RNA sequence: AACGUGUCGCGAUGGAUGACUUGGCUUCCUAUUUCGUUGAAGAACGCAGCAAAGUGCGAUAAGUGGUAUCAAUUGCAGAAUCAUUGCCCAAUCUUUGAAC
RNA sequence: GUUCACCCACUGACAGGGAACGUGAGCUGGGUUUAGACCGUCGUGAGACAGGUUGGUUUUACCCUACUUGGCUGGAGAUUG
RNA sequence: CAACUGCAGACCGUACUCAUCACCGCAUCAGGUCCCCAAGCAUCGAAUGCUCUGGUACAUAGAGAAAGGUACACUCAG
RNA sequence: AAAUGGAUGACGCUUAAGCCCCAUGUGCGUGAUUGCCCAUUAUUCCUUUGGUGAGGGCGGCUAUAUGUGAGAAAGUGUAGCCCUCCCGAUGUAGACGUGGCGUGGGGGUGAGGACGAAGCCGAUGGCGCGAGCCUCGGAUGGACCCGCCUCUAGUGCAGAUCUUGGUUGGCGUAGCAAAGAUCUAACGGAAUAUUUUUAAAUGCAACGUUGGAUACUGGAGCGGGGAAGGAUUUCGUGCCAACGGCACUCGUACACGAGUUGUUCGGUCACUGAGCACAACGUUACACCGUUUUGUUAGGAAAG
RNA sequence: GGGGUGCCCCCACCCGUCUUGAAACACGGACCAAGGAGUCAAACAGACGCGCAAGGGAGGAGUAUUGUGACAACU
RNA sequence: UAGGAAGACCGAUAGCGAACAAGUAGCGUGAGCGAAAGUUUGAAAAGUACUUUGGAAAGAGAGUGACAUAGAACCUGAAA
C-alpha cells in the first residue's frame, strides 16, 4: 500500500491485481468514492446500474459525449461503466468483511486512500489490408483502498 | 600480432649490472618496499653450510637468526583475493615478493 | 472552478547495471591412432512400475556377461556380494541404407 | 480540350485585371506526357518526329490552427495585498 | 469326368471433414477448389418468385427522424 | 494609376518633435579653452593564463620547552620552491602541447571490507576554468574492492531514413454496418428479487436447454455421400485460466478416458497407354551423359 | 555561504549538416537502456629516446637447466 | 579416436548460430534459411498448516525464515 492508516487498529483494506477490466474506466470509477462513506459510496454504485445517477469523466474523456446527469460533479462529459461498477462493488464487499472480522461498525467508515495502477498486458492481433497485422492488447489494472472508522 | 620483442645483447647485460649494483644500497632497498631493519652489513651474504639443510624447520631458523624473517612475514599477510575478472582466469590470490637466495648451482 | 504545469515522499511498469560462470575462443603436447559386403555413415520405428522431450539401448531393448570396489538408488513406489558406480574381453543387435 | 477568336439572340450593359498564371486530401480528366497499335516523312537498322490518330488505376484527415455552429466555468494587484 | 460332401479361405485401407469454421490464401478471410443423387405450383423453363422433407436463426448489440454520405431503393409541376 | 488592412519603427508633431545653418555647467554681447546619454574601444585598479620573458633569495649560529607560528625543493611541466616587474590573450578547416580527466586487464607497492564490498538513488554539500574527484544520507544492497608508479587495449556517443529490446501521445479515438430476425414461459447456473445510511423513482446487462410462436435456406440448398488436402477435428464425462476481435453456463478450446472388425467393398496379387530408364554398348579428363516400342536391348553365344 | 520553488525589470530565432550564404517554405530529427566507426602486418623516410661505433646486429639452430621454465642464461 | 597443458582473451545484445530437451522450435514446393531463452528463491523447501470473506481467482489475519519489499521465471532492481 502506497499510503498508511493514522490508526490501524480501526481500517480495514482490500486489493485487487490484474483485474480484467479497463483500466481507463476503472480510474474514473474508483477515483469518486475517496472521502465518501460506505453506505453512500454502495448507493451510488446502485444508482449508476439503474442509470440515474453517472461517474465523472475528468482525465480520461478524449471525445466522449455529454450528459445532464454530469452537472452534479460540475462538469458535462460522464458515462455509466457497467463492468467495473460491478467490479467494484465486490472490492467494496470485502473490505466490508475484513472489517466485521476485526470487530469495527462498517455503517461509520470513510473511505480513504483509492489508488488505480496499470498492469502488464496481454497481446491479441487484428489483420488489416494489404496483408498487415497490428496490435490488440488489454490493459489490466491493480485497484487498493481502505477505509477508516472516525 | 606481433607479441614479441628483439632487444640488444649488450643492452641486456647492462640493465643486469644495473640491478645488482642498485640492491647494493640500502636506501634503495627500503624505497622499494623491504623491511630489512634488522639485517646487517648489506649486500647479506652468508656460510655455505645452508645448501645442506634438509628440512624446513632448519631453514626457518636461519632466516630468524639473519633477520630476514620481516620481509618473508611482510608476503605472508599481504596475502589477498584479486580484484577483477583475474580471478576467473586461474589467478585467484595475489601476494608480494620478498627477499632472495642465490646459490651457487641447483644443489 | 475544473483541465493542464512544476517540486518532493511512497507505489506500479520494465528488465538495465554490478557481482557470479560445469560455456566459448586461441595456442601447445602425447599415443600399441584412422570406417565399410564379417553390411558403414545416415534415416525410420520401438524399449522404464508410474516416462512428453532429451539420454542409453534393440523383442536378451534406461539393458545380459566379465572385472575392481562395497551399500546404496532416491520424486513416489518397490526389492534387499547381488545391486549401483567405473572400465572391458563374451553376446544380443527390429525396418532400411553402398543395399546386392 | 482549349485560353483566345468568330457567329446567333437578349439587355441599361453584356469593362479589364489580381489573389502560388486563386482554387485536384473540392470535383472532372477533354488536352499534355509511359507501356499496346496504325499512317506520313526520316534512318541500312534498332529506332526518331514540339507531325496526325485510337485505347489507357486520380490514394489518406480521427492531429494543430482557421472558419461554422454547440455547451461548462473563473476572473478588478485580470486568479495574490 | 460331371454331382454331392468335409475342411480352409492370406495382406493393407475403413473414425471424421470435404468448406460463408476441418483444404490453399500469415486467420473460423464476401477470394479459389473435381464427382454423384435433386420434390410441388406459376411458367417455354435447371430463368425468376413462393412452399412439404432435410437443415438453420450463426455472423457485436440497444436507443434512435442532425449535417454530409453509400444503396443489388423511389417519386416529382412546366 | 493596382490588386489581404498598414506603416518617417509606432504614437504623434506645425511659437515643430519639419528643412538649412549657429551655440553650451553654475550667470549666453561681465567667469576665453568638457551641456548630457549609451560599447567586449581607451586610461586605471584587481585576478587568471602563456611567454624569444626581465630581475632577486636559496653555505639556514639571534634568542627562545609546554600547560608571534608556519614554510623555503638549484627548479620545463604538480597543491606550480618563493617574491617583484613587463608584454600578449577571440577564431572555422588544420597542426601541436598538457607530473591533463575517465574505462577493462598485467607487473610492483600500500591499504579497505559482515561494526557491511561493488552496484543503485539524491533540494548531500565541498573542491577544480573544465573533463571530473571526494565526503554525507539511504527507513538501499549483501560480497568483494581501491590509492600511487609503470605496461597494455575490442578504452569515453545525441543524431548515421543506425542495430536490438522497452515505453509512448494520437486514444477509450477510427471503428467492430454484404449474406433480412428474433419473441415468450419454465428450468440450469455464483452470475439474484444483492438497500439499514410499503410496491416504481437504489443490482443493470448478458448465457444454455426444453415447450410454444415467428421466420430464412428453397433440391445449381447453411441437404445426403466421395477424390485432392488435412490427420483425431469423431464419442462420452468433466471443465471456463488463455482462445473463438461482443458474450458464453456453449465449443472443431482445455483435461481424462474410448472408438475404425471384410473369402465377395477399394488397392496389391494379375493388364496394357502417353511415357520412364536397370542391364548391355558407346562417349566423356571425369558418368552425375546418350540409346533403350516404327516389333521391341546388346558385333549380339542373354531360352535351364 | 550553498541548494529548491515562484515573481519582477532587462536580454535571448532550432539543433546536426552540405553551402558564397540556414531561424528557414533545404535534408536528418517521438522517448529511454545497452551496443556503434583510423585497427593489425609488411617496405621506406623524417623528428625524438637508448646501446655500441669503423664497425653494428642477427636469424635459423645448438649447449646447459616443475623449477616465476613457451621465460631467463650461454654459443 | 583417447588423453593432457594452458591464456596480459570474451563474460549472457559479448564469446561458436547454440553457457538452457540448438542445427532445436519455426519458415519455404524445393535447393535451403534458422531463433529467443542464465530456473541466479533460500545455507537449508523450512515452498505459507490453520481462521475468516469469496463460485473460483484472490483479499484480510496467522506462521517459516537473519531478511517474504527473498513467495516461485522469486539476487540486485536503473531510465523512459
Ligand atoms: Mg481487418
Ligand atoms: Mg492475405
Ligand atoms: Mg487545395
Ligand atoms: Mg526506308
Ligand atoms: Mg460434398
Ligand atoms: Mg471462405
Ligand atoms: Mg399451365
Ligand atoms: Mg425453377
Ligand atoms: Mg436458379
Ligand atoms: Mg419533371
Ligand atoms: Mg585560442
Ligand atoms: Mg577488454
Ligand atoms: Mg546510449
Ligand atoms: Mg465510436
Ligand atoms: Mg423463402
Ligand atoms: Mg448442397
Ligand atoms: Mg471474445
Ligand atoms: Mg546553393
Ligand atoms: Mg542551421
Ligand atoms: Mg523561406
Ligand atoms: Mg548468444
Ligand atoms: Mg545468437
Ligand atoms: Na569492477
Ligand atoms: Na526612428
Ligand atoms: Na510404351
Ligand atoms: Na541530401
Amino acid at each position: 500500500y502506497s499510503r498508511k492508516p493514522q490508526v490501524s487498529s480501526k481500517t480495514a483494506k482490500a486489493k485487487i491485481a490484474d483485474l480484467r477490466c479497463h483500466y481507463k474506466n476503472t480510474f474514473e470509477t474508483a477515483n469518486v468514492i475517496n472521502g465518501m462513506k460506505l453506505r453512500k459510496a454502495q448507493q451510488l454504485y446502485r444508482q449508476v446500474l439503474a442509470k440515474t445517477r453517472c461517474i465523472p469523466f475528468k482525465r480520461y474523456n478524449g471525445k466522449i459525449g455529454n450528459t445532464a446527469q454530469a452537472k452534479e460533479w460540475g462538469q458535462t462529459k460522464g458515462r455509466w461503466p457497467r463492468k467495473s461498477v460491478v467490479a467494484m462493488l465486490s472490492l467494496l464487499k470485502n473490505a466490508e468483511a475484513n472489517a466485521i472480522e476485526k470487530g469495527l461498525d462498517p455503517g461509520k467508515m470513510v473511505i480513504k486512500h483509492v489508488q488505480v495502477d496499470q498492469a502488464p498486458r496481454v497481446r491479441r492481433r487484428t489483420f488489416r489490408a494489404h496483408g498487415r497485422i497490428t496490435p490488440y492488447m488489454r490493459s489490466p489494472c491493480h485497484v487498493q483502498l481502505f477505509m477508516t472508522q472516525p | 600480432r606481433r607479441w614479441h620483442r628483439k632487444i640488444n645483447l649488450h643492452q641486456k647485460r647492462f640493465a643486469v649490472v644495473s640491478a645488482l649494483a642498485a640492491s647494493s644500497l640500502p636506501a634503495l632497498v627500503m624505497s622499494r618496499g623491504h623491511k630489512i631493519e634488522n639485517v646487517a652489513e648489506v649486500p647479506l651474504v652468508v656460510e655455505d653450510g645452508v645448501r645442506a639443510y634438509e628440512k624446513t624447520k632448519e631453514a626457518m631458523t636461519f632466516l630468524k637468526t639473519v633477520g630476514a624473517i620481516d620481509d618473508v612475514n611482510r608476503v605472508n599477510d599481504s596475502r589477498q583475493i584479486r580484484a577483477g575478472r583475474g580471478k576467473m582466469r586461474n589467478r585467484r590470490y595475489v601476494a608480494r615478493r620478498g627477499p632472495m637466495l642465490v646459490m651457487p648451482d641447483n644443489k
